[PDB]
């Protein structure tokens, strides 16, 4: 399991 | 009608910040969704 990435 | 409750994950980031992410649509949620229950 991977993490998605922050919006900004 | 109700309001569900969707896929809300929460994601430790590297800024130290507790976001959450709508598995939903693929959405995000930077506070607490208002489907957050």
């Amino acid at each position: 399991p991977t993490p998605p990435p922050l919006p900004p | 009608g109700a309001t569900a409750v969707s896929e809300w994950t929460e994601y430790k980031t590297a800024d130290g910040k507790t976001y959450y992410y709508n598995n939903r649509t693929l959405e995000s949620t930077w506070e607490k969704p208002q489907e957050l229950k």
